[PDB]
DNA sequence: AACTATGAAACAAATTTTCCT
DNA sequence: TTAGGAAAATTTGTTTCATAG
């Protein structure tokens, strides 16, 4: 109902960046922005893709392959670029 | 009447006690879904289905043998959030069975009767798959579910002890993939030949399982304790036409000979890329 | 004039669910 | 029933275009 001051990239980063291993899969990231704030609580149509589309797009975010499937993590010293 | 939370862990012996697994069950069981008929009874290898039974128990009075699909990954054993045990009646089906449920387990009570020596043959477990989405989006649930599909069929049993002491036994079966895909793909190994050596190797070792093809690579690995890979060797596997489900690879040699304490590596089997076992264990010893 | 963060989509390949017989 | 097989859907990743600032 409000939406949050920062860009897809800010928050994908975030969200990562908070778990545990500093790795997430697709679905957890998803299941972090639903339970932190309201706004994505709706309309996941929309910002899932904006997600999946940050998420490939950006360097800063590399696709690590796994017995499990894969996750997601953040390169620092590329995300401290262009931004 | 008993407390023993489903992820409690427990032997499966104390005492002059032992809750045995006479049958296994077979490989593959393909789990229904609530929106299908049902798929029946998990059967066993041979082709009938599976049997556990007690042995320090001589009083004579039942007891129930308690049943839950629980989970089959690297981890402690636990209750598996994506599958339940379905209980099957009637027509093929020859063992009384009773329904409980605990937290989110459902859990199927059978009868162990000192007729036949405390010793059931399990013949009404089902197992019913639930959808993820409906698993995952639950308020506290972390697990995953996507290509998390193999189980592991739990037996546990509450022995009363005359002293007054409720004497817990458990037991799990090896795992089961429900599947449909993850059957006709992925490979699987069963029965490993041995489980170590000397960190010199050469020995052949003969693995059983499923789904083996002309292309089935086997691959050592070893890697610290907090997952960082240290060692990939692609161990030499072999072809046989007449021996059906069997792979028979020649043991590669550790990298570091010079070793004063044993080791512990593992090893899987490899299709294609995403076609892959689990990690099996295995350990190399010194010279 | 050239970018950026966003939207809205097309597509492909891996997986999971649902239907049929 | 129970067993098989496979169509339908969904999930996850990649890329394309467009527009407001
Ligand atoms: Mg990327």
């Amino acid at each position: 109902i409000v939406r949050p001051p920062f860009t897809y990239a800010t928050l994908i980063r975030q969200a990562i960046m908070e778990s545990s291993d500093r790795q997430l899969t697709l679905n957890e990231i998803y299941s972090w922005f639903t339970r932190t704030f309201a706004y994505f609580r709706r309309n996941a149509a929309t910002w899932k893709n904006a997600v999946r589309h940050n998420l490939s797009l950006h360097k800063c975010f590399v696709r690590v392959e796994n017995v499990k499937g894969a996750v997601w993590t953040v390169d620092e010293v590329e995300y401290q670029k262009r931004r | 009447a008993s407390l023993p939370p489903l992820e409690w862990p427990l032997s499966s012996q104390s005492g002059s006690y032992e809750l045995r697994i006479e049958v296994q069950p077979k490989p593959h069981h393909r789990a229904h879904y609530e929106t299908e008929g049902s798929r029946g009874a998990v059967k066993a290898p041979t082709g009938g289905h599976p049997v556990v039974q007690l042995h320090g128990y001589m009083e004579n009075k039942p007891l129930g043998l308690q049943i839950f699909i629980g989970t089959a990954d690297e981890r402690i054993l636990k209750p598996h959030a994506f599958y339940q045990v379905h209980r099957i009646t009637g027509k093929t089906v020859t063992t009384t069975s009773y329904e409980k449920i605990v937290g989110n387990t459902k859990v199927l009570e059978i009868p162990l009767e000192p007729k036949n020596n405390m010793r059931a043959t399990i013949d009404c477990a089902g197992i019913l798959k639930l959808r993820n989405a409906d698993i995952e989006l639950r308020k506290g649930e972390t697990d995953i579910g996507r290509k998390n599909t193999r189980v592991r069929l739990v037996f546990r049993v509450h022995i009363p002890e005359s002293s007054g002491r409720i004497v817990s036994l458990q037991t799990a079966s090896n795992p089961i993939e429900c599947s449909q895909r993850s059957a006709h793909e992925l490979p699987m190994v069963e029965r490993q030949d041995t489980d170590s050596c000397l960190v010199y190797g050469g020995q052949q070792m003969i693995l059983t399982g499923q789904n083996f093809t002309s292309e089935s690579k086997v691959v050592f690995t070893e890697k610290t304790t907090d997952g960082q890979q240290i060692w990939e060797m692609e161990a030499t596997v072999d072809k046989d036409k007449s021996q059906p489900n069997m792979l028979f690879v020649e043991i590669p040699e550790y990298r570091n000979k010079h070793i004063r304490t044993p080791v512990k590596v593992n090893f899987y089997v490899i299709n294609g890329k995403r076609k892959r076992s689990q990690p099996q264990h295995f350990t190399y010893h010194p010279v």
